[PDB]
RNA sequence: CGAAUUGCAAUGUCAUUUUGCGUGGGGAUAAAUCAUUUGUAUACGACUUAGA
RNA sequence: GCCCUGAAAAUGGAUGGCGCUCAAGCGUGUUACCUAUACUCUACCGUCAGGGUUGAUAUGAUGCCCUGACGAGUAGGCAGGCGUGGAGGUCAGUGACGAAGCCUAGACCGUAAGGUCGGGUCGAACGGCCUCUAGUGCAGAUCUUGGUGGUAGUAGCAAAUA
RNA sequence: AGAACUGGCGAUGCGGGAUGAACCGAACGUAGAGUUAAGGUGCCGGAAUACACGCUCAUCAGACACCACAAAAGGUGUUAG
RNA sequence: GGAAUACUGCCAGCUGGGACUGAGGACUGCGACGUAAGUCAAGGAUGCUGGCAUAAUGGUUAUAUGCCGCCCGUCUUGAAA
RNA sequence: GAAAUUGUUGAAAGGGAAGGGCAUUUGAUCAGACA
């Protein structure tokens, strides 16, 4: 009764990049309970919400969502690929992202 | 999955305790490591402390207030070891290395807090039994650290509250113990056994 | 003669499309969900909610009841990919649910282009649930607690709300 | 990578209508373009590419 | 006016391709000047350095020299100009010089208007 | 007994520091610097002294 | 085979760093994974080549349209264009109801050279297109002339008794 | 210092070798998706604190060829023959 | 003596999830299923629904953040020097 | 009545330079409304 949520927290780790060059169009994800690529198989294609504030309060609310999804695996361990609208903005290298339940296959 | 981890570094190797310190404070998680003058590293004691006077050579000619700063405290060899590991130059590694605590001893916040264990960085699990091993604490002692003997005359103090509290906590879990069964054989638990609980 | 004009301007009025070959076909479900069925809604004003799934429409749409009785969720439609089909059914057999269709839930309204100037309270038919409507909300859940009462703790059940617990790994976990 | 054979981008050394100005020879290419494109004789595609020759290619008969 | 023959006008390298050095000094503009030097980074296309144009990042003849609006913007001076463009008028757009007087622009603007002609500045000198 | 009409999804806002204003309800009544002066101090600042 | 000794140089220092010891070392094997401007597919730009269309539609085929391949580059060659001062035509072009100029983290078009518009300032002439002509495009030459900075309220303004 | 053949740099960016004109991979219009090369996957740093069999404890261990120094001669130190 | 299974290969076997792309613009073609009319996933995307009609969205600009980025011209085998 | 250079006001940033490339957040500004 306490809890309300329906999403899995997630943080968002960093760019997809190689060795001293980043690619800011793609993010990985690192979905919290998720430890295998088969089994991160199950999340790919689901919504991905950053939720943040601001002070302008526009169309009457401060808090505005940058919204995502899920795309494919990254390496052995879980984390997962993810693009959005437009990209997440570096500051929130280690920042809770929502990872939803939307396109659902169960 | 806990906001804050308070992590008991007894037993604890140190590039191995640190790597996992500095990727989870990385990732964005609160740390903070308690009892850092337990700490172990392999390889025997005066081979770290060879390693460790060969370190105290390395100063600025010039002026030696420049050069590096050999902090001779546990806390603070292992948070040059943590320093080693995050990008410590940048924003994103200032802003990572402001999640971490590190503390000789119990402080009287984390005294009565649940302290977590790495075993990926456990002397008893990674190193081969036999092997030499150097205590942290020793080693700054020997090499000038100050007050190995007023951690070691504050923990016990809080070791004999730690273990007059669990006396009172153990009678408490018997005396739940001895009064949940008589709840164990009725319709409810024996219903509740099918579900696996 | 600020700019001189085109050799002889090519004249562009328009020009019909080439002839598509996209057939619409039904919509072919996944097989968990068949009529009877207890969903999880997953998004909306009835998100978390667990209703009773009765029948396919053709805009692609369920259609559901969660007993209005039991935890609120009127006759409505959701879109079959913000639910989660649990294991748990109820016979549905019992209920009449031919009447329903997409013009049963067409809204005949006009507010259709004024929503930018729509921002003062305007009155235009917004409030006004007649009696065409809870009449047949009426029979279909008057039929559906006869048929969940038969099963233990189920009423509880759709009376609940579904959350996710500080363990819950939903790749795990069945439903 | 495409490890070439023939130079890339290469212009056929063979001019396709007169450097001429001339309004009179721009029309005789107009025909001659329509014939060698509508015939299947071979004598209006010669008579097309000698229309396009220079004055020192065109020597007097 | 539908206007809606253009398809998803897009613009590759919406940037300016300014001058190399010209934030440095004040002496070379930002008029793109293509570096013709024996060391020169932005010649030898370093990592990390400024880009040049290239035939590359060419427009969409379909969707070449429209506005966003999706007309061409023709310039004006008079209603005799006005005239060329009255039966092209999806695909227009008039557009007034900027030396025509406060006096002459009320009268372009009303042929315009007579003539269903989209101007794409009807407020300079407006008062 | 209610929750329908947030219309097939659009975070659908609930958390915590800084800060100011307003009401009523208590509470407390100061020093520092310049200027003058000393020379245990002093390139200049600084330091150390004194003065209702 | 591994390790040690043999193995010594001058600022403090370098498997890149932290650090690592049933390795995060060494020898070897098996998979999974990361990613270049490279390979594959798609879109667009350009160049080259091949082919279609003077039914006659805007008499134009300079075009339009279909297909395929390709695109590094100094010295250098060629081609297509942008910009400047004047000249011959034309727009019976713009203008004291404001020409030119100048300012403008205001807008649009072009890959770019550049072009156009809005606002402020300003006060007498100036543009578009087809051509002609050249004293025609600057970041440099310890470049020429002019103007102005940091240094900098700084060095200093202390011989000849007051 | 002087030649022979090929490849390259000069004229050349890109991924790797920390960095480097010449080494490895691969040569470049503008973008998207996928897959790889050379090199890697404790952390910096994207990627297995993978798996399997052994060896080594160094009071200056050792760790990516070019490459950024190493021999003769010893050690019943340890292992195998 | 009878099998089974591993391994390797083939299927013009079935089937589930995810991502990027929708170029072209009357008809023509090759096929498929149909007695036929016709229909089709067969020479490149359509259908239904909803929100906003402007802080939806997009452009420029300043800043912050992640990663990269040595000062240009010239001579030179080689210039940040 | 341009620029270098300077004063005032306004906005913003600032741990041993500053500037630049790719991407997005945040503030300002502009856009067309699909009218």
């Amino acid at each position: 009764a306490e809890s309300h949520r329906l999403y899995v927290k997630g943080k968002h780790l960093s760019y997809q990049r190689s060795k001293r060059v980043n690619n800011p169009n793609v993010s990985l994800i690192k979905i919290e309970g998720v430890a295998t690529p088969q089994d991160a198989q199950f999340y790919l294609g689901k919504r991905i919400a950053y939720v943040y504030r601001a002070s302008k309060e526009v169309r009457g609310s401060k808090i505005r969502v940058m919204w995502g999804k899920v795309t494919r695996t990254h390496g052995n361990s879980g984390v997962v690929r993810a693009t959005f609208r437009n990209n997440l903005p570096a500051k929130t290298f280690g920042a809770s992202v929502r990872i939803f339940l939307y396109p659902s296959n169960i | 999955s806990q906001p804050v981890v308070v992590i008991d570094a007894k037993d604890h190797l140190l590039g191995r305790l640190a790597s996992t310190i500095a990727k989870q404070v990385l990732n964005g998680q609160k740390i903070v490591v308690v009892r850092a003058e337990a700490l172990n590293i392999s390889g025997e004691f005066f081979r770290n402390k060879l390693k460790y006077h060969d370190f105290l050579r390395k100063a600025t000619a010039f002026n030696k207030t420049r050069g590096p700063f050999h902090f001779r405290a546990p806390s603070r060899i292992l948070y040059k070891a943590i320093r080693g590991m995050v990008s410590h130059k940048t924003a994103r590694g200032k802003a990572a290395l402001e999640r971490l605590k590190i503390f000789e001893g119990i402080p009287p916040p984390y005294d009565k807090k649940k302290r977590v264990v790495v075993p990926q960085a456990l002397r008893v699990l990674r190193l081969k039994p036999g092997r030499k091993y150097t205590t942290l604490g020793k080693l700054s002692t020997s090499v000038g650290w100050k007050y190995e003997d007023v951690v070691a005359k504050l923990e016990d103090k809080r070791k004999v509250r730690s273990a007059e509290y669990y006396a009172k906590k153990r009678a408490f879990t018997k005396k739940v113990s001895s009064a949940s069964a008589a709840a164990s054989e009725s319709d409810v638990a024996k219903q509740l056994a099918s579900f696996g609980y | 003669s600020a700019q001189k004009a085109p050799k002889w301007y090519p004249s562009e009025d328009v020009a019909a499309l080439k002839k598509t070959r996209k057939a619409a076909r039904p919509q072919k479900l996944r097989a968990s969900l068949v009529p009877g069925t207890v969903l999880i809604l997953l998004a909306g004003r009835f998100r978390g909610k667990r209703v009773v799934y009765l029948k396919h429409l053709e805009d692609n749409t369920l259609l559901i009841s969660g007993p209005f009785k039991v935890n609120g969720v009127p006759l409505r439609r959701v879109n079959a990919r913000y639910v989660i089909a649990t294991s748990t059914k109820v016979s549905v057999e019992g209920v009449n649910v031919e009447k329903f269709n997409v013009e049963y839930f067409a809204k005949e309204k006009l507010t259709k282009k004024e929503k930018k100037e729509a921002n003062l309270f305007p009155e235009q038919q917004n409030k006004e649930i007649k009696a065409e409507r809870v009449e047949d909300q009426k029979v279909v859940d008057k039929a559906l607690i006869a048929e969940i009462k038969k099963t233990p703790l189920l009423k509880q059940y759709l009376s609940a709300s579904f959350s996710l617990k500080n363990g819950d790994k939903p790749h795990m976990l069945k439903f | 990578g495409i490890d070439h054979t023939s130079k890339q981008h290469k212009r056929s050394g063979h001019r396709t209508a007169p450097k001429s100005d001339n309004v009179y020879l721009k029309l005789l290419v107009k025909l001659y373009t329509f014939l060698a494109r509508r015939t299947d004789a071979p004598f209006n595609k010669v008579v097309l590419k000698a229309l396009f020759l220079s004055k020192i290619n065109r020597p007097p008969v | 006016m539908a206007s809606l023959p253009h398809p998803k006008i897009v613009k590759k390298h919406t940037k300016k391709f300014k001058r190399h050095h010209s934030d440095r000094y004040h002496r070379v503009a930002e008029n793109w000047r293509k570096q013709k030097g024996i060391d020169s980074v932005v010649r030898r296309r370093f990592r990390g350095n400024i880009s040049q144009p290239k035939i590359g990042y060419g427009s969409n003849k379909k969707t070449k020299f429209l506005s966003p609006s999706g007309h061409k913007t023709f310039l004006v001076a008079n209603v005799k100009d006005l005239e060329t463009l009255t039966m092209h008028t999806k695909t227009y757009a008039a557009e007034i010089a900027h030396n025509i007087s406060a006096k002459n622009r009320v009268v372009i603007l009303a042929r315009a208007k007579a003539l269903g002609i989209k101007v794409t500045n009807p407020k300079g000198r407006l008062a």
